Formats: structure tokens, sequence, C-alpha cells
């Protein structure tokens, strides 16, 4: 196998939907987020203060 | 129609709420659900405004002096047994057990009588909630009892969506509330039986609302006859 190097753009890519680790797991919480709002049953307000 | 009072609870008003099944309609099997507080709202509303008043006729028999406003002994009811069917219903006037308060009572001839007045003895009497008592019944007579009518009630277990709910618009919204309030209040936890108090107070102003503006023309003076009848 071929180990890659770890590097900063593999943790964020420093955009909203990067490529990154966390950038991965802010859009999968934002989808479960998305989920709710969909159904009004979060405000604008609650959702970006969760 | 039905149809239309559904899908208005599903998206809007019972939106956070199971009912609503997240405003993608009312489910089929809820619907014995939303119709037993829509009849008691629109039982609610047609008691305390007077949206439909009807009147019923009663032939009176010679051996017969208390009647009941049941629709057992009713002329177009054909299923019942009764050997004296004295209510006189007409394909118009059906007399669906819609009665809230008997209001008036007059003869055949059409000269008003007494209700429920005991000092004339020649006074139209009320037993109990659905009871008629003749004193004095002529098998050649006929009442003309006229009371406030209820909606025909919606059965638990309807499934066509086109019966119609015959309500102005200007009190849909208060059905409405009101039957948010009702399903809001079942549930024991205080966040939502917060909001099932805040229905019902919504609701009470909106009736107020109505009240002040008078929009079935019920609060409406008449005709001042004391001075003819104290001989001025």
């Amino acid at each position: 196998v071929v180990i890659e190097p770890i590097t900063n753009e593999d943790l964020t890519t420093k955009v909203v939907d990067g490529t990154g680790i966390f950038d991965e797991l802010m859009t999968a919480a934002n989808a479960h987020l998305s989920a709710q709002w969909d159904m009004e049953r979060i405000t604008g307000t609650q959702y970006a203060e969760v | 129609k039905l149809s239309e009072l559904f899908q208005m609870l599903s998206v809007g008003e019972l939106s956070l709420i199971r009912t609503g099944n997240d405003g993608q309609g009312i489910r089929t099997q809820d619907y014995p659900k939303v119709i037993a507080q829509l009849n008691a709202g629109l039982t609610n509303l047609h008691a305390r405004f007077p949206l439909l008043e009807k009147e019923v006729i009663i032939q009176q028999y010679e051996q017969i002096s208390k009647y009941y406003l049941r629709s057992e002994f009713a002329q177009m009811n054909t299923t019942s047994t009764e050997k004296y069917k004295y209510l006189m219903d007409s394909p118009t006037e059906r007399f669906l057990d819609d009665v809230i308060r008997v209001e008036r009572v007059f003869d055949e001839c059409g000269c008003p009588l007494y209700l429920n007045n005991e000092p004339c003895c020649g006074s139209i009497v009320t037993p109990s909630f659905d009871c008629i008592q003749i004193v004095y019944p002529i098998e050649t007579n006929a009442l003309f009892v006229t009371y406030r009518a209820n909606h025909p009630k919606i059965a638990l277990t309807t499934t066509d969506l086109n019966t119609e709910v015959r309500i102005p618009a200007s009190h849909e919204k208060a059905l409405t509330y009101y039957i948010a309030s009702q399903l809001y209040s079942n549930s024991p936890n205080p966040e939502t039986a917060a909001k099932g108090v805040e229905w019902s107070q919504r609701f009470e102003a909106e009736c107020t609302k109505i009240e002040n503006l008078d929009l079935d023309n019920a609060h409406i003076a008449q005709t001042n006859v004391k001075p003819e009848m104290r001989g001025w």
C-alpha cells in the first residue's frame, strides 16, 4: 500500500463545501440539519445556532 | 370541503405535531381524530353563534303527551320501526338530530306559545334535554317548534373528502384554532399544554372579534313596541 502524508489540506480546505475531513463532517451535520429544517421544525436562527 | 380543511390543518396549524404528518396531508388513519374534534368545534360555533336556525313540525297524537326530538320518530326516516312518527320532516328539512336549543314554539295557525312557563297552564314545557311535553294534545293539531340547529354530524368513519363543511370563511380560522387547541391540549407536557392554552385564548379572541363585528347579524336591535303594549 502507498501511504500519503497528512497535510493541512486533508483536514480543512478553507471552504464551506471543502474536501477535507472537517469540511465533510460539517456537510454531513448540515445534511441532517437541512433535513429537519425542510419540515419547518426549526427557524433559521436556531438552524445557525445549532 | 373537508379536503380543504384537512389540507389547511396539515400545513400551517397542525404542522409541528404528529397528526399533521409534517405538512403532507392528514393520514387516512387519523381521520376519526380530526373529525371528532371538528364535530366539537362546529357544535361550539353553532351554539355560540346563530349559524343555522331551523323549524320542525310535530304532529300531535291523542295518546302521546311527551314528544322526543329524535330521528327515530321522523316521517322521512324509514329505517325505524316506531308505530307513530310524529316528527314531520321533508326532503328539504330533514331533522338530523341537529338540535342545540329549543327557542320558540308556535301552533299550526302560527300563534306563538309560551315555553317553560309555569303560571300559564297552556304552555309547552320541556322535561328533558330532547323532549317536548304537551299536557293537552289534540289529534287534529301540529306543533311548529323552532330551534337553533347544529351542523349535520360528520361520522367518525367518514372517508369521502367531498363532504362540505358549511361555515363562513370568517369562522374558518376560529374553527381551525379550536381544532388546534383541542388536539394540542391532550398531552400533559407543560410546553405543549402552554401552546394548547394559547390556541384556546386565540380561539376565544377570534370569537370575541366576530361578536364585536357581528358578522352573522346576531346582535341586531329591534323596533321598540313597549309604548304600544303599555297603552301610550
